[PDB]
RNA sequence: ACAGAG
DNA sequence: TCCAGCTCCACTTAA
DNA sequence: TTAAGTGGAGCTGGATGCTCTGT
């Protein structure tokens, strides 16, 4: 939330982001701007590249290609605002190796 | 409640008879008043019907119907020679065909 | 050298950055955020998630800095270890039956 | 409209007169050029006949039937050819006279209408894997039964 | 007995491929069809309707009422789509400028692309080269469309192909019948005299017939784009696996899940736009039956295009006065774009927890790498210490002290469990005995924690540095005045921010890279910034 | 052409199978390609690509050409894939003009794609043995005698020839021989002295080598074009008048282009000798018909001359525009009803018209006409002109003149046809695949009767066939056959609609 | 009668196990995921046979465990068609005779492939066989189930995967025959 | 939406 | 409040 | 004489700092 009245918390702006890049601090930038804000998991079907739910893909009517991806929630939100605009972000996922 | 647009620009100058609210979605196959024309029959239009079915049964047997190759057979056995699918092979005329296509 | 490596003097404007940077999500996170996203839909463009800005958007660690290298654990391991010999299915006893 | 439940019976009654008159020339079979002339009706005689049948108390004025017969052209059932009023019992137009004859359609109904697809109202929605598919269509499952 | 299944398929994103859905793929994603205009039932039970918007088959946005599709709460649910059928096609306002481009390249009569066999052979081999980049595609689209616009007759059918251009807000016109002072061309001369029935009854046709042209519209351009040959689609620079020309005209529309547009803003502007689209779809459908004039149907269609376009982008320039919104509303574009939009406001930078703010005041008895943190902040800002052989006996004493004494702990969490026991209740001397290796104790901030420290305007990297915390009673943050020059701080009621990194890897990157002792010199000219200041120089 | 490519995928799978429809569809969809990337874009192994390309070139479904640096590029001929659907109509129409020997010639040419003249006369003789009994062989003479009659009538034509390497460019072998068509010898047959007999399947060096022959599909379309014109005249005027048209078109055959607005004129003086002797008509009455046809506003015939007595030409393009319109009006009538078909013919004759004139002229009231008008927009049968008063184009200040455009509505209606046939095939294949259980079961019981039919076959096996539980099941197999026979027959009959619409679209294009 | 299957996997070794040789810890963590489970197209995995190759042990960010791609071979009970096996009857049932093969219990002898003399049990669970000279139709497949010899004519895999969103049928099936001479109870031949 | 603070 | 692309229209060369 | 390639002028759409602290 936004501030002191609402026990809101503090903002890591676009300028503080530019500072941390210049230190090469890749994991701290991941901790601050993902883990301690909006960490989430989505089911992604590797066949159609769309998001699914509960390990089920309604588009394919199958259960075998679905996988879990660690994603910021604001990006999941973006990936559902864009589909309603009919801009489809079809993902492709490799293994983490 | 009023909307963003003015309803008077669309129509409805009297102030009533707005269209109703659809409760259940319409069915997937709605009923139609008109029906297809029945087919043409005859001694000639039925001979084309029988020739059409004889071209499927022939061209699947002709050597142009290249079937997909089998694979990952598990073990070898003596019932391989008794169950070998035998079929003769057609050969093209390699003058017309390009040099890049010899097997 | 960044302004001149493509042979033309490119500005640090949105127009120069669109000639330098390939990534849709980098371009869409600066200016003209609608137009770049509809163009990527039309062109069917695929976006490399390699760039810094889209790594922070997608929540993956950036390549620059501490992300440029990988760490291996120095476990006490023997790669290509001694194999168990087969006894039965070895080639010298199983010459093919058919001619 | 004049009356929709009124024109619908006059529409068939006029065509039956032209079909009758065309049938007379086809039964006559004397000389094909003369037979073609005999296949035409007068624009005034068809009006004088329909008003004489006595369907209604209101008079079937000639200025209406002259435009009612156009509906038989747009149904594709009759031709119209204007001829000069060289001779005629009235000559209803200055220098001109109108002839009408019933005609058959150019070709039988096509092949597309015979198939169920030709008439479908949800044709844009039908796809192989979808909710609406040829493999689960009700229009085909009905029409193949009878 | 049981079949093998992989336990936890974690994967890594390799690329995002953008594209567009066909109208019959939308129907395959969406769980329901939406047909009802009313948001809520009229009766006092305050339920939403079964087949309107706010239906809980499309998810939930309140803990009170669960989602219907998967039976799960707000916290567990990803959301699900519905669709609206549109009775007439409409231009998508984001794709509109691309719709015109294709119609400038294709022949309007047979839908083949207007290029010779040689130019088609040339560009198709340009599009073969490996590693074609996004800039090269945009340049190639220009050169392709350039040639198509300089031709006026099709090589394939022969029909004339005049200019295609915009003619007002979401309208397209084709100059098929240009006229000139020269000898009149055959095909235009036939068209100009075909109006014989109209001229007999309408006098005003006879001036205006010189301006008669082909008014392209969604019912026509959807029928053209179905007929474009798939061989010619790559030369429009459309990728034929991400979309088709047919998909650019929307005859169906997805409605977002409820968590995209939460129930108390009451309803969001997207939900009220979708009501208006559904209402106008009922208006147009009825007027077709009840025999409205063509002037009314066309006007209603113009409204349906506007309401869809303002649903996507509510800032359109060319809106006529008798159609302009009285109130401003968030379209999808307005919540993406700008400083308070997704990309700047919620994606590139975002509000973070384990953070604090207070007035700063001097303390020269601290070292330059230290910062004084007040006890009131230290009792709140906790760090998750993982229990292991080196700290088990230390964390036990912290668990015993509990939340109210400063070297203490607020939460305890068991090894393979994700709920947290709030340590204010229960008997802490029992919970200390039942510590196992692999438990997490959320201890208070203590002396020697690596803590980030930052003034609000940052012009260089030294504006955020890492300091070793030391806990002290008074409320302000305190640091040695030698570090005032990097932060540009001046102790006149200034405030500074503090961040507590919640991860061992984030401590090390903060300590080694961002420590004050590692940052005595500015990157710019290599000059020292942490040095003596007034009353240390005098 | 997504409807075309979907339909081409099914046809290649039914006649050639899976690993060749992959290559066929890929060529139709992408255009011309070198060989190496056909494999790579598909993931097929290189040997299977060669097998797939060599069968598609045998049946004349792909062309090839040499390009820069000597690479061969193949190119699919999309329309020629769709003409595999009309094959039973070709085999029937040759049985109408010619005997059963001429039927079997065209069957072998269409199924093998190309044959040498020696090979066809052999295989027709072999297959006609089953049609006859009691010692009488088929002999190769009465086969060739029909083939040389087929050749003169242009139903059969020679393929493009290999060039003479010794005369032209002797030396290093080219990547592909760059075939060319010779206009002299397309209809000049080799002379064959060898004769023989067809073998009756007992089961217990070549002079015309390289002279390949194939069916001339364009000659069949000139036949089917005539039948559409002749039958239209048979309805409107008379059977006698239809024969006069059939007489003009049969003479026109050899001396006119298959695509031209007008054929060669003929005088009525030379029509008279060409008409069959049984038509008891005088020369003077023959001139009565020709003027009454030329008076018709449908204008199937015109004058176009005055020398040698009365001169008359038959209009090829203008007959097709009539037939395409009659096809277009007939689908309006069945889909929306006669009162809507009234409005379609009204707007088509009153070329631009407004709502108040439609209700006035058709005697159809409001709220019934307008509902019909607005549907015809949404199915693309009818268009709006929209003449503006102002450069606003605002709906309140413009007159919405309706229009029917025949060419766009013919292209639109043709697109409905290609998807319609694809749906009919998809229904048949679905019901055939989902009954493979019963079809194998009904085969195996009949296999007990077919296998060991006569040798050692005791009578004690004829009752054990109905003893299986398939006897109640049989009701389904009668439902299967009645479904398939209606789906197959509709797949033939929609081709009658395609040929009428496509021939109109084919003639309006100049392809300059 | 078994087969080897060559498989690859990425094994997570957690950091408390760093005191142990990696080839020992990998094999234990692979047996825990494969033993007594059916892998769909290949059969029932008994145990790991050996590790044939072992790639680099990466440490990925945000974790301390080591992930290493392992190449290994596993002994899997996949029997080829028309093979002879010996095993004990667990049960008699109206649908046929159910045979056990140690670990494996889903072996079906269908009545369409049983011995022809007796084919429909007279309201009895136990299956019967009638020979004119010896045993008047009382000969039976005893509930104690003395070993039968059977020939595996058919096998089938059923994909036992979730249908629909989440919040027991036999996945590997084997079909025998006993009609040939020399097949049956061991005491009969 | 306005005022503040640095 | 300031600034790049896109399109319309006169203005010479060239056949 | 005019087909066409390129100059110059007007229209259009984009952008304009970082946070807390209150009503
Ligand atoms: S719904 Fe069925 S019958 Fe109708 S067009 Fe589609 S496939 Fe044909
Ligand atoms: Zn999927
Ligand atoms: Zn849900
Ligand atoms: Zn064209």
């Amino acid at each position: 939330t936004e501030g002191r009245s609402r026990d809101g918390g503090l903002r890591l702006g676009e300028m503080e982001r530019d500072c941390l890049i210049g230190y090469g601090a890749s994991m701290l930038l991941l901790e601050r701007l993902m883990i301690s804000s909006d960490a989430f998991e989505v089911d992604v079907c590797g066949q159609c590249g769309l998001l699914g739910y509960s390990g089920w893909c309604h588009y394919c009517k199958s259960s075998c290609h679905v996988s879990s991806l660690r994603i910021p929630y604001a990006c999941k939100l973006l990936f559902q605002e864009l589909q309603s605009m009919n801009i489809i972000p079809r993902l492709k996922l490799s293994k983490y190796n | 409640a009023a909307y963003t647009f003015n309803i008077e620009a669309v129509g409805f100058s009297k102030g009533e008879k707005l269209p109703d609210v659809v409760l259940k979605p319409p069915p997937l196959f709605p009923d139609t008043d008109y029906k297809p024309v029945p087919l043409k029959t005859g001694e000639g239009e039925e001979y084309m019907l029988a020739l059409k079915q004889e071209l499927r049964e022939t061209m699947k047997r002709m050597p142009y119907f290249i079937e997909t190759p089998e694979e990952r057979q598990d073990i070898e056995r003596y019932s391989k020679r008794y169950m070998k699918v035998y079929k003769e092979e057609w050969i093209p005329d390699w003058r017309r065909l390009p040099r890049e296509m010899m097997p | 050298d960044l302004m001149t490596y493509k042979g033309e003097v490119l500005g640090i404007t949105r127009f120069g950055l669109a000639k330098m940077k390939e990534s849709v999500l980098m371009l869409a996170s600066f200016e003209k955020t609608a137009d770049h996203l509809f163009d990527a839909a039309y062109f069917g463009q695929k976006d490399s998630v390699c760039g810094v800005s889209e790594c922070i958007i997608m929540g993956i660690p950036m390549n620059i800095g501490t992300g440029l290298f990988k760490l291996l654990h120095k476990a006490d391991r023997d790669p290509n270890p001694p194999k168990r010999p087969l006894i039965f299915d070895t080639n010298e006893f199983h010459i093919p039956l058919v001619t | 409209d004049f009356e929709s439940e009124f024109v619908e019976v006059l529409n068939q009654q006029c065509f039956k007169f032209l079909q009758s008159k065309a049938e007379t020339a086809r039964e006559s079979k004397q000389n094909p050029m003369i037979q073609r002339n005999s296949s035409f009706a007068s624009s005034h005689e068809v009006w004088k006949y329909i008003c004489e049948l006595g369907i209604s108390k209101v008079e079937l004025s000639m200025e209406d039937i002259e435009t009612i017969l156009n509906t038989l052209i747009y149904d594709g059932k009759v031709e119209m050819t204007i001829i000069a009023a060289k001779e005629g019992t009235v000559g209803s137009v200055d220098g001109h006279m109108k002839l009408y004859r019933a005609v058959n359609p150019i070709i039988p109904p096509t092949g597309l209408v015979r198939a169920p697809c030709g008439l479908c109202p949800v044709f844009d929605d039908c796809h192989e894997g979808g909710e609406i598919s040829p493999s689960n269509c009700i229009y085909m499952t009905e029409w193949l039964e009878f | 007995k049981e079949q093998f299944r992989e336990t936890d398929v974690a994967k890594k994103i390799s690329h995002i491929c953008f594209g567009m859905k066909s109208p019959e793929e939308m129907r395959q994603q969406a769980h329901i069809q939406v047909v009802s205009k009313n948001l809520y039932s009229q009766d006092n039970q305050h339920a939403p309707l079964l087949y309107g918007v706010l239906d809980h088959r499309m998810g939930t946005s309140e803990k009170d009422r669960p989602c219907e599709t998967c039976g799960k709460n707000l916290a567990d649910c990803l959301g699900h789509y519905g669709y609206i059928d549109l009775e007439l096609p409409c231009f998508h306002v984001g794709y509109f400028r691309a719709v015109i481009g294709i119609l400038q390249m294709i022949c309007k009569t047979c839908c083949h692309i207007m290029l010779s066999q040689e130019e088609k052979k040339q560009f198709l081999d340009y599009l073969k080269r490996p590693g074609l980049t996004y800039l090269q595609k945009r340049g190639l689209k220009k050169k392709i469309s350039d040639k198509c616009r300089k031709k006026n007759i099709c090589h394939h059918c022969g029909a004339f192909n005049g200019t295609v251009k915009k003619c007002g807000l979401l309208k397209i016109i084709h100059e098929k019948y240009k006229t000139n002072k020269k000898v009149v061309d055959p095909i235009v001369s036939n068209f100009l005299q075909s109006f014989e029935t109209a001229i007999e009854h309408n006098k005003e046709v006879e001036p205006l017939l010189g301006r008669a042209q082909e008014n392209l519209n969604p019912l026509v351009v959807l029928n053209l784009f179905k007929r474009i040959p798939a061989e010619d689609v790559p030369l429009l620079l459309m990728n034929p696996e991400a979309g088709k020309p047919s998909d650019l005209i929307l005859t169906r529309l997805l409605v977002p899940p409820l968590c995209i547009r939460p129930s108390v803003v009451n309803e969001d502007d997207l939900t009220m736009k979708l009501t208006e689209i559904i209402f106008l779809n009922d208006v147009i459908k009825k007027h077709r039956i009840s025999g409205a004039k063509t002037q009314m149907i066309m006007e209603d269609w113009d409204f349906l295009q506007l309401q869809c376009a303002l649903y996507i982008n509510s800032e359109l320039s060319g809106i006529p006065l008798n159609m302009a919104p009285k109130k401003w509303t968030r379209g999808f574009v307005q919540r993406l774009k700008g400083k308070q939009g997704r990309f700047r406001g919620n994606l590139s930078g975002k509000r973070v927890d384990f953070s604090g703010r207070t007035v700063i005041s001097p303390d020269p008895n601290l070292r330059i790498d230290e910062v004084a943190v007040p006890v009131h902040v230290a009792k709140i800002l906790t760090f998750p210490e993982k229990v292991n052989k080196a700290n088990i006996n230390f964390l036990r004493k912290l668990v015993q002290n509990g939340p109210e004494v400063h070297p203490g702990a607020n939460f305890i969490q068991q090894r393979h469990t994700q709920m947290k026991r709030f340590l204010k209740y229960g008997n802490r001397e029992k919970m200390a005995q039942e510590l196992k290796y692999g438990d997490i104790v959320e201890r208070h901030l203590i002396d020697g924690d690596v803590v980030l420290f930052n003034r609000q305007p940052s012009l260089h990297k030294l504006s955020i540095m890492a300091h070793l915390a030391r806990v002290k009673p008074h409320r302000t943050f305190r640091f040695n005045e030698c570090v005032c020059t990097p932060y540009n701080a001046d102790f006149d009621g200034d405030e500074m921010n503090l961040h507590l990194p919640q991860t061992e890897e984030a401590k090390a990157e903060a300590l080694v890279l961002m420590g004050t002792k590692a940052n005595l010199v500015t990157p710019r000219n290599g000059e020292p910034l942490i040095a003596a200041i007034q009353d240390f120089l005098t | 052409t997504q409807a075309e490519i979907k339909l081409c995928s099914l046809l290649l799978q039914e006649h050639f199978g899976e690993i060749v429809e992959k290559i066929g569809v890929h060529l139709i969809r992408t255009g011309s390609q070198p060989l190496r990337v056909i494999a790579h874009d598909t993931g097929t192994s290189l040997d299977q690509v060669k097998k797939a390309l060599c069968v598609l070139v045998q049946h004349n479904l792909v062309s090839y050409q040499v390009h820069k640096r000597g690479v061969v590029e193949y190119e699919a001929q999309c329309s020629r894939v769709l003409r595999m659907l009309r094959y039973p109509r070709y085999i029937y129409t040759t049985k109408t003009l010619y005997s059963d020997t001429g039927e079997l010639i065209v069957e072998e040419l269409l199924l093998n794609g190309k044959l040498t003249m020696s090979a066809v006369v052999k295989k027709v003789a072999d297959r006609l043995t089953e049609t006859m009994e009691d010692g009488k062989t088929m002999d190769y003479a009465e086969v060739s005698n029909t083939f040389v009659r087929l050749a003169d009538t242009h139903f059969v034509q020679r393929c493009p020839s290999v060039p003479t390497t010794e005369n032209s460019d002797p030396g290093p072998p080219p990547p592909a021989p760059t075939l060319v068509i010779n206009e002299k010898d397309m209809y000049l047959v080799p002379k064959l002295s060898l004769i023989g007999k067809g073998k009756r399947r007992r089961s217990s060096p070549i002079p015309d080598d390289g002279i390949y022959w194939q069916a001339n599909l364009d000659r069949f379309h000139q036949h089917f074009r005539d039948q559409a014109i002749v039958s239209a005249v048979a309805n409107r005027m008379d059977q006698t008048s239809s024969e006069i048209v059939r007489t003009m078109l049969r003479m026109s055959e050899i001396t006119t282009s298959s695509s031209a607005p007008f054929t060669q004129p003929l005088s009525s003086n030379e029509i008279f000798r060409s008409l069959p002797v049984g038509y008891n008509i005088s020369k003077q009455v023959l001139d009565q018909y020709l003027t009454l046809l030329a008076d018709d506003p449908l204008e199937f015939v015109g004058k176009s001359g005055d020398s040698g007595g009365g001169m008359y030409v038959i209009n090829l393009h203008k007959a097709l525009a009539s037939l395409a319109t009659a096809t277009l009006e007939s689908v309006v009538q069945e889909r929306f009803g006669s009162r809507c078909a009234r409005i379609f013919r009204l707007v088509l004759q009153k070329k631009h018209i407004e709502q108040k004139q439609v209700e006035d002229f058709a005697m159809i009231p409001a709220k019934e006409a307008k509902d019909m008008l607005y549907k015809m927009l949404s199915e693309n049968f009818m268009s709006l002109q929209e003449i503006p008063k102002t450069p606003d184009h605002a709906p309140s200040r413009t007159f919405y003149l309706y229009t029917v455009n025949i060419l766009s509505a013919a292209r639109m209606l043709l697109h409905r046809c290609y998807k319609s046939i694809a749906n009919l095939i998809e229904r048949r294949q679905f019901e055939t695949k989902e009954n493979k259980r019963l079809l194998e079961k009904s085969q195996r019981v009949e296999a007990i009767i077919a296998s060991m039919q006569a040798t050692g076959a005791e009578e004690a096996q004829l009752q054990e066939i109905e003893e299986m539980i398939t006897a109640p099941e049989r009701q389904q197999l009668e439902t299967l056959k009645r479904n398939v026979n209606k789906l197959d027959a509709s797949e033939i009959q929609v081709d009658e609609t395609i040929f009428l619409l496509e021939s109109y679209i084919e003639c309006t294009m100049k392809r300059q | 009668m078994f087969v080897l299957v060559e498989m690859v996997d990425t094994v997570r070794i957690p950091p408390w196990q760093f005191e142990r040789k990696l080839n020992d810890s990998i094999a234990e963590e692979l047996n825990k995921k494969l033993a007594n489970k059916v892998v769909y197209n290949v059969g029932l995995c008994i145990c790991l046979f050996d590790i044939t190759k072992l790639e680099d042990a990466y440490v990925f960010p945000g974790d301390g465990a080591s992930h290493t791609k392992v190449h290994f071979r596993c002994v899997v009970f996949h029997p080829f068609l028309d093979e002879i096996l010996i095993g004990k009857i667990k049960g008699c049932s109206p649908e046929g005779v159910h045979v056990s093969l140690g670990f494996f219990d889903d072996i079906l002898i269908p009545p369409e492939s049983l011995q022809q003399p007796a084919k429909f049990d007279e309201a009895e669970q136990v299956w019967v066989w009638e020979y004119e000279t010896e045993e008047g139709a009382h000969d039976l497949y005893m509930d104690t189930g003395e070993e039968i010899r059977f020939r595996v004519v058919d096998e089938s895999f059923v994909d036992t995967s979730p249908t629909g969103p989440s919040s027991k049928e036999a996945p590997y099936t084997l079909v025998g025959s006993i009609s040939e001479p020399g097949l049956g109870l061991l005491s009969w031949w």
